[PDB]
């Protein structure tokens, strides 16, 4: 994916330059396709994300967590839902199967400081649904 | 309960009567006439009558009025029902409603009354399913009446398997004089066009407010519907139990959803508007208006009606951007727009003459109405998150869908 | 689009202007209008309704509507406002006690939002005794100066002999035609 | 193309959601 690899340093920047601690409306781009990401493409984001780096170890916040799901609806046409991690305190897991990013403690879950942890294992293993087995229906 | 099902005209005649329990005399439809005639005259005039011990509920059609009959205690709201899906099943049958059909199609029409109800209880209300059984130009009954599944009749086929949605927006906005907005309410409609083969059963999926916080995900942008009103196809049961909407979509276009919720945000029009009418000697309408919308919509076809004076003559406008034209049949200033750009501010300064002689009677004050509709605009940020088609045989169906975003309800009160 | 019957019509006169006539009952309006219209001094009876004439001078029609000054008809020339393009004011110098009734209607016909491109146009009637002021203490007691935005001229008519007619007509064309 | 916006296809569940 070309126009992924180019938004990815961009992004990347965007998240560093933004601390770890305008317009109305809701316009939707004609013909873009739209839906929720998929266990295969989330995948494959965690690889190209892991592959080019700045993702793991970076401080986790809110508004960089917000610029990176933009960005990938844009790049993508992925609702920005399915970056979901699991409640804390400790260790949160992603609540879509299939991504390999999670959140772990850097030392009330809200002020433990948490950094992007690359993890092979969620792919395959459903911790974010075993810990939670109502939110997944 | 209705008694007899008949249909008058706008001169009183009833084009086509079908009694349905006999219980009242056909001879009653003559008072009718003069009962509407003396309610209308003293403002009494109501959709139900009532010839002494027989009640006349009816509604008032494009053309004529369906008055039913009724003596007993009957439910008022089933006969307004059966007398909707009459109206519904007319307009799917006949492409117009008027005189002209009545006295040409009545070789079916008789036929469709005598089927629908029976001793006013009607049976069957599907003008699809009913298309099967009656027609203008008889084998059994199709199972699909009998069976429980009475909208998807089945043995259906077609090429390929394509069905169309229209996410459709409805901007209900009560504008007070004072400036502020005592009404606004946003009423969603999901209209789908359903064309495929067989009988699937679609589990439409989008990112609702409660399926969010239930899943566990309640922090995106979800749709918050105070109301959501599923359709006939749609199940209760599994909307209730883990808010799953699995229906099987009809053929052709229906109402499967209806989402209904205020809004609390600004409107996407402001619209600062000025009266500068002297005593019998002119009249200024400093109209302006401001496109409050995102810029990078355009509402299509933007119609603000502005009611000028009734007895004004001669005007002159000073507009900036769009047709503005007078209709004396409506008596009011149609701001008509073509393409109105989001964030576009649109300047109006009327000017007509008056007659030095007043009005003998008060006319009141029209409210200010705009009719615009801006497609590809999701005011409500409510975005279709899938559509499970399962099919028996098994298909890869296309889905598609549109989201339109028009002016409902977005009136402004003058001053 | 094309003008050329319009610059046709143009070059041998097409313009005709309108005029207005009002004032105090015994004013010397009818008397006036039929001066202006036949060249008469035609004795009438006072004027219950309103007359409605035409002059044809330098190629304009100035059609002149006269309205009486009743009481009962004095809150009626609201009805002649519309569709109006001049107004002629004629004084009644020789009624001391109703110079400040006529002034006191002048100033109430002067306050309406409609009548603002119509100019002043005063007329000094019943210029044949000796007890008339001249066209600078009439105007003075009334305060045609004082009227912003209005443009006022004062003439002194005498009704039996005609005298100043033409000097009112030219300057009444002067202000309403701009061109050669 | 079509007045009220274009069509666009739809998705079939909530993938993110298993
Ligand atoms: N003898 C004489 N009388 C004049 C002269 N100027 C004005 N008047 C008086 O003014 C009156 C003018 O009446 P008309 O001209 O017929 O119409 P009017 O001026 O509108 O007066 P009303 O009809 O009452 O409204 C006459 O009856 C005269 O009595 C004048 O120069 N000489
Ligand atoms: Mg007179």
């Amino acid at each position: 994916s070309k126009s992924s690899v180019i938004g990815w340093p961009a992004v990347r920047e965007r998240m560093r330059r933004a601390e770890p601690a305008e317009e109305v409306g809701f316009p939707v781009t004609p013909q873009v396709p739209l839906r929720p990401m998929t266990y295969k493409a989330a995948v494959d984001l965690s690889h190209f994300l892991k592959e080019k780096g700045g993702l793991e170890g970076l401080i986790h916040s809110q508004r960089r967590q917000d610029i990176l799901d933009l960005w990938i609806y844009h790049t993508q046409g992925y609702f920005p839902d399915w970056q979901n991690y699991t409640p804390g305190p400790g260790v949160r897991y992603p609540l879509t199967f299939g991504w390999c990013y999670k959140l772990v403690p850097v030392e009330d879950p809200e002020r433990e400081v948490l950094e992007w942890r690359f993890d092979s294992r969620l792919a395959f293993h459903h911790v974010a649904r075993e810990l939670h087995p109502e939110y997944f229906k | 309960s209705a008694s007899a099902v008949y249909v008058l005209d706008l001169k009183g005649k009833v084009l086509i009567c079908r009694n349905y329990r006999g219980d009242v005399d056909m001879s009653e439809v003559e008072h009718f006439m003069p009962i509407l005639m003396e309610k209308e005259e003293e403002g009494m005039l109501s959709p139900i009558l009532a010839h002494g011990g027989v009640r006349f509920m009816w509604i008032k059609h494009n053309n004529l009025y369906l008055v039913a009959t009724s003596k007993k205690n009957a439910c008022v709201s089933l006969v307004f029902s059966f007398l909707y899906k009459v109206v519904q099943v007319f307009s799917e049958y006949f492409k117009e409603l008027e005189e002209e059909s009545i006295r040409d199609n009545f070789v079916i029409i008789y036929e469709l009354l005598d089927e629908l109800m029976d001793f006013g209880y009607p049976q069957t209300t599907d003008s699809k399913i009913l298309q099967e059984y009656i027609t203008q130009e008889a084998p059994r009954p199709p199972a699909t009446v009998t069976n429980a599944v009475s909208w998807r009749s089945e043995g259906i086929k077609y090429r390929k398997n394509e069905v169309f949605l229209d996410v459709i927006e409805a901007v209900n906005l009560l504008v007070s004089a004072n400036g502020n907005v005592l009404r606004s309410e946003i009423v969603g409609s999901i209209k789908m066009r359903v064309f495929l083969s067989g009988m699937p059963e679609l589990r439409l999926g989008l990112n609702d407010k409660v399926l969010f916080d239930n899943t566990g995900r309640g922090k995106s942008k979800s749709v918050e519907l105070e109301d959501v009103k599923f359709h006939q196809c749609v199940r209760l049961s599994r909307f209730e139990n883990d808010r799953t909407i699995s229906f099987i979509p009809p053929d052709g276009e229906f109402e499967l959803m209806s989402y209904r919720l205020n809004t609390h945000v600004k409107p996407l029009i402001w619209i600062e508007s000025v009266i500068e009418k002297h005593s019998h000697s002119r009249i200024e309408y400093m109209v302006k208006a401001k496109s409050q919308f995102k810029r990078r919509s355009t509402a299509n076809n933007v119609e603000i009606h502005i009611p000028v004076p009734n007895d004004a003559d001669s005007p002159k406008f000073k507009t900036t951007v769009g047709s503005v034209k007078w209709v004396p049949e409506n008596s009011e200033i149609v701001w008509s727009v073509k393409s109105f750009p989001g964030g576009k501010e649109y300047l109006m300064r009327a000017h007509f003459g008056l007659p030095s002689v007043e009005a003998e009677d008060k006319e009141g004050k029209p409210p200010i109405s705009v009719k615009f509709e801006i497609p590809y605009f999701t005011t409500s940020g409510i975005q279709v998150r899938y559509l499970k088609i399962i099919e028996k045989s098994g298909y890869q169906a296309l889905p598609w869908v549109r989201y339109i975003t028009q002016n409902g309800d977005y009136q402004l009160r003058t001053q | 689009g094309n003008i050329f019957a319009n610059l046709f019509k143009g070059l041998f006169g097409k313009k005709e202007m309108r005029i207005l006539m009002v004032g105090l009952d015994a004013a010397g309006k009818t008397t006036i209008l039929y001066k202006l219209k036949l060249g008469e001094i035609v004795t009438t009876i006072p004027t219950i309704g309103f007359n409605v004439e035409t002059v044809e001078y330098k190629n304009i029609s100035f059609t002149v509507w006269d309205v009486g000054g009743q009481d009962k008809i004095r809150p009626l020339w609201r009805h002649y406002f519309q569709n109006t393009q001049g107004l002629i004011f004629v004084v009644d110098s020789n009624d001391r006690e109703r110079v400040n009734e006529a002034r006191e209607e002048l100033m109430r016909m002067l306050a309406e939002d409609e009548l603002r491109d119509a100019v002043l146009l005063v007329f000094a009637n019943k210029q044949d005794l000796p007890n008339a002021m001249n066209a600078a203490e009439i105007t003075d007691k009334l305060g045609l100066h004082s009227l912003r935005h209005r443009n006022w001229y004062i003439q002194a008519t005498c009704a039996t002999s005609g005298d100043g007619l033409y000097e009112g007509l030219d300057w009444l064309s002067n202000q309403l035609r701009n061109q050669k | 193309d079509r007045k009220g916006g274009s069509y666009s296809q739809a998705a079939g569940s909530d993938s993110a959601q298993s």
